């Protein structure tokens, strides 16, 4: 096993006297994927630009002025390449899967789109109205309206807080140029990385970017990469209330240290021993995880998960469920509670299975070509390299009881959560009562 | 050199439970376990228990009893119970002791 | 070394072939395919292939409910079953030592399920939302329905225990119909991440049943059913079909690639707001080949028949071999990608090691594809144009239209 | 006057199973036909008759079986239904057809046409003792016609076909298309594709 890990393929990086940095795995595969991923988001929006980065992903395909429309998709189609992408607050990607057969090919269509995209004025005004449409659709998967209000309130004020999607207004009136004042702004080597796992040899990568990607820095500036502005979080709550819906569903959370930090690793230990439940399991009888296990007895809830999204300097440690109008309550309280017990009174037993528990999904979250792909992708851009399994193995197969505790505690006890709430919630007590449930009366 | 079956036989004629008609099982007192154990009851076996009960509490409510001849006897008491209630108590156990 | 190790396939004196590929992955999977399934169902009996798929946590005689999720768990352990109308796969994943741990639990699910009365009893309400869950998404409806107006005996069986049968399945039903289904010759203990010689030294325990084929899924007689199903959605979901194509049959191969060959035709040849596919489902002693529409309500009539012109102008003589060339190379394609993921991957080393208890490598799996074209498609497409055609639907309809309209 | 006046309608086979075991299958089949006025009704009426004690005599053991007449204003319907024990509904569906089929391939004596002429004049005039039945009557002509078919004509026109008809209005039923409607186990039950 861990020899298993060991003779796991290093991933070769290295970056362009341009700023990309190429970085791949190589297996036996004939197949692969291969991407940009652009340290480009909603964050990096303002109040008349925010939209732009997804008013883009949506252009980012229908085109490039080398080769139109028909032509591109046509190309791509018949060659059986599957590109596909998304963009998120501070995290955007284009990536393509192919036969490796194709790297140099793949690598240019990527390299004339991040470049060169038609935004043909008329093709503009088209997905206009479809994003404000596709926009009216993303709103009634309450499983997410949910955690943007938890943004907009958990960091008010800030740029997170704005959601990827972006205001109508915005979408209803970007201009021709926005999307290039945002794709020119943003869309830069340096913070662009092109990765790839599957059966290509690196170098061949390379001298491809290296190739297509002729990219050329004069000044200082061109080859720095700027920080962001500091995200407040804010204690708070946002209340969409609606008996209308069939039910209700609540988030809450307290800030994440971002990714950098050594911590996350604990926490996401942390986010482990409770995990999630979900009606289909089959466990009244589940691990430890009380909260699956009281959420059975009790019938709590119809689906609850832990997550410790993060991001360059923040991030947002909690817990999400979905429940009737009537167990709402009981089901927070009987949660919360994990919370507190979670770091204040955590046993070892308990952090084996959590560990091995990711030790399952640390494996299982590279599974494939596309996914291995994401996190060179990924740690490169926000970590600096890239985590090996063999790494991640240690780091967090060396988390004890006690490092729990002192973690969860250091980020969860007496600290002021924000709360999102959705749905039929008249059950759900105040603030000051889900905020006295962040201190347990040891 | 005295039975334990002896005894037995002795203790539950003396216990007298059966004069009211019902079997020892049907005495044991319903606690977290002998619940779960009924509750895995066949249908068949729970009416039966409970029209036991219900006679039982009858008879006992008239401070009559039943004809002699309807007493159950000692040997042809049936343990109904004893099994699912058995099974339960080590499913307990053996939950009890993986969660520490 | 280099990681290649050639995946060996050892028949046992049963009928239980083992297949196993020591990839080195640092998480492996062991995976208990069986080729029951809810095509071998009566008219009674139904849905206890599903509910089956559900007692999979079920006390065994190995280890209880609980020693069972929390054994599972406390490993890091996923224990699951995905089933198709007629294969049952039993997978389980974990890593390391811990394989041979997990082990002991998927052994136990598979052969000694005493499904308790009481546990069944108690877990048949489950039929009713897993089923609820599932039906969120109109998709499944439609094709529920599809083989029932495909078919008409076994396989034309629902996949989802009908409703009314909710809580009558007997503990007994479920022993057997397994006791008839679950034998040797009918399953195969796949898996990855594993050395052979250890795989192979638990069949020896899972030695418990031979019967070969104890039950038999009826033949599938073929029927040009049609079932509409009312109930404005505001966009109708529709499926057309004409039975075809059977695993392993040569015949196969062909719609994959009229599969492909059809798509940027249908659609394309449909414009507006939709959707709108090529249809294939390959099964052991029959198949299915069409297209399903998601489409507007009003806007219902018209894509089905666009949609199905093409299917028909297809046939003939609108097929330039290019057409083939590129499509031929798609599922070249989708072929191998969806090989990447160990879980579609142990997909494909299972299903083979099952129906035949060989291994196509991908290079002759691609001379075979590679093998026909021009040759059939333009005809595979004709071969729908001509035979009977079974309809199925969701939506408002009032504005869709019946087989007998074309 | 008519401010929607609903589609004519159309025709289909269909055919639409309910598995839901019953212990007890119903199943009916029918051919379009006979519309309420179109002079081509009475002839089932009097096949209705025509047809039943042949149906049901022709089906031994524990059952039921029928045979069903439905006229509409552009259209109707004609068939049997056969509540009939599950294993034993292929069976009782089957042979309740054979006679539907036989019936029009010569098996109806001009007597068999005299009886069942009679038991509508019956079942007519019976069904039209109690005034909720009856005020059904001056109510259904006062509406789709506007007059009054008195007892005597009407009978005068059921009594004015015979021989004449039946016989072949049971081989419309056996040529054109069939659909089926069918409740139960069906696990023994039969389609129409199997007649």
């Amino acid at each position: 096993y861990a020899q298993a890990l060991q003779s796991v393929p290093e991933t070769q990086v290295s970056q362009l006297d341009n700023g990309v940095r190429v970085a791949s795995e190589q297996s036996s595969q004939p197949t692969c994927t291969v991407g940009v991923w652009i340290d480009a988001g909603s964050r990096y929006e303002s109040e008349k630009n925010n939209g732009a980065g997804y008013f883009l992903e949506h252009l980012a395909f229908k085109g490039t002025k080398n080769r139109p429309q028909n032509a591109l998709e046509k190309e791509v189609e018949s060659m059986g390449a599957h590109l596909n992408a998304y963009s998120s607050r501070e995290h955007t990607a284009y990536y393509i899967k192919a036969l490796s057969k194709d790297v140099p090919k793949a690598v240019e269509l990527l390299a004339d789109i991040v470049q060169n995209c038609s935004l043909e004025d008329s093709q503009i005004e088209k997905e206009r109205d479809v994003i404000v449409r596709e926009l009216q659709e993303n709103d009634t998967s309450m499983r997410e309206v949910v955690f943007n209000y938890l943004h907009a309130t958990a960091f008010q004020g800030t740029g997170l807080a704005q959601s990827v999607e972006g205001p109508s207004e915005n979408i209803r009136k970007l201009s021709r140029a926005d999307l290039t004042e945002y794709l020119s702004t943003h869309y830069t080597a340096p913070r662009m990385v092109l990765a790839a796992a599957g059966g290509v040899e690196h170098q061949q990568l390379l001298e491809l970017a290296q190739k297509h990607f002729g990219g050329v820095p004069f000044t200082y500036d061109d080859d720095a990469v700027p920080t962001l502005s500091k995200c407040r979080f804010t204690g708070s709550q946002i209340r969409h209330r609606e008996d209308g819906l069939p039910l209700a569903h609540v988030a809450i959370a307290v800030e994440g240290p971002g990714w950098a930090h050594p911590d996350l690793v604990a926490l996401q230990v942390a986010n482990a021993i409770i995990g999630h439940y979900d009606r289909t399991y089959g466990g009244g009888l589940h691990s430890s995880s009380p909260l699956a296990s009281i959420a059975v007895t009790n019938k709590l809830c119809q689906s609850f998960q832990t997550f410790s999204i993060c991001y360059s300097e923040t991030g947002l440690f909690g817990f999400y469920f979905v429940c009737d109008r009537m167990s709402i309550d009981d089901m927070m309280f009987v949660l919360q509670g994990q919370w507190m017990r979670l770091c204040t009174s955590i046993s070892e037993s308990e952090v084996l299975r959590g560990k091995n528990f990711l030790r399952n999904a640390l494996v299982s979250h590279l599974d494939g070509t596309t996914p291995v792909c994401e996190d060179i992708g990924r740690e490169l851009l926000t970590y600096g390299r890239r985590i090996p399994l063999e790494e991640w193995e240690e780091r967090l197969a060396e988390v004890d009881a006690r490092m729990v505790r002192e973690v969860c505690s250091k980020y969860i006890y007496d600290q002021c959560p924000a709360v999102a709430g959705p749905g039929p919630i008249e059950q759900l007590p105040d603030y000051n009562r889900i905020r006295s449930g962040m201190f347990w009366l040891r | 050199s005295r039975w334990l079956e002896g005894i037995r036989k002795w203790y539950y004629n003396a216990a007298g439970f059966n004069k009211y008609g019902l079997m020892r099982d049907d005495t044991i007192y319903e606690n977290d376990d002998v619940k779960e154990a009924i509750r895995r009851l066949p249908e068949n076996l729970y009416d039966d228990r409970m029209f036991r009960i219900k006679r039982a509490l009858d008879l006992n409510m008239r401070q009559q009893i039943l004809p002699k001849e309807q007493w159950t006897k000692y040997e042809e008491d049936v343990p109904y119970l004893e099994p699912y209630l058995k099974e339960v108590i080590r499913e307990r156990k053996e939950r009890e002791e993986w969660d520490k | 070394p280099p990681h290649p190790q050639d995946l060996e396939i050892t028949k046992l004196p049963n009928g239980l072939v083992i297949a196993s590929l020591e990839n080195y992955s640092p998480g492996s999977t062991i995976g208990v395919f069986i080729k029951a399934g809810s095509r071998y169902e009566n008219s009674s009996n139904l849905g206890t292939s599903h509910l089956l798929r559900l007692a999979s946590s079920l006390t065994t005689k190995g280890a209880s409910s609980f020693k069972i999720t929390r054994g599972i768990e406390a490993v890091g352990g996923k224990l699951s079953v995905e089933s198709t109308r007629e294969n049952m796969a039993y997978t389980v994943e974990c890593l390391r030592d811990d394989v041979e741990i997990l082990m002991e639990f998927l052994l136990n699910v598979t052969t000694a399920p005493e499904f308790r009365p009481w546990e069944v009893a108690d877990l048949q309400p489950q039929l009713k939302i897993d089923k609820a869950v599932a039906f969120q998404n109109p998709q499944t409806h439609v094709i529920e329905n599809l083989h029932a107006a495909a078919y008409r005996n076994a396989l034309a069986d629902s996949l989802y225990c009908p409703d009314y049968r909710i809580g009558k399945v007997t503990s007994v039903e479920l022993h057997d119909f397994v006791q008839n289904h679950f034998t040797s010759a009918r399953m195969a203990l796949v898996g990855l991440g594993v050395s052979h010689p250890v795989l192979k030294n638990v069949a020896e325990q899972l030695l418990n049943i031979r019967g070969g084929l104890g039950l038999s899924g009826a033949k599938a007689k073929y029927r040009g059913g049609e079932i509409r199903e009312q109930n404005g959605d505001s966009l109708v979901h529709a499926a057309i079909v004409a039975e075809s194509a059977a695993i392993g049959g040569a015949e196969a191969n062909a719609f994959s690639v009229l599969q492909h060959v059809l798509g940027a035709n249908p659609h394309v040849k449909r414009g507006n707001p939709f959707d709108v596919s090529a249809f294939n489902a390959s099964y052991s002693d029959s198949g299915l080949f069409g297209f399903y529409t998601i489409s507007q309500a009003a806007y219902a009539g018209q894509v089905i028949k666009a949609a199905y012109n093409q299917v028909k102008t297809i046939a003939q003589g609108n097929v330039s071999n290019e057409n083939v060339q590129a499509a031929k190379n798609k599922l070249k394609a989708k072929y191998l990608m969806s090989v990447e993921s160990s879980e579609g991957f142990l997909e494909e080393v299972g299903s083979q090691a099952l129906a035949a208890g060989s291994y196509n490598p991908p290079s002759t799996v691609l001379q075979q594809i590679d093998a026909v074209a021009d040759a059939d498609v333009i005809k595979a497409a004709k071969k729908f144009v001509s035979r009977q055609k079974s309809m199925a639907a969701s939506g408002n309809l009032g504005h869709t239209p019946f087989v007998d309209e074309l």
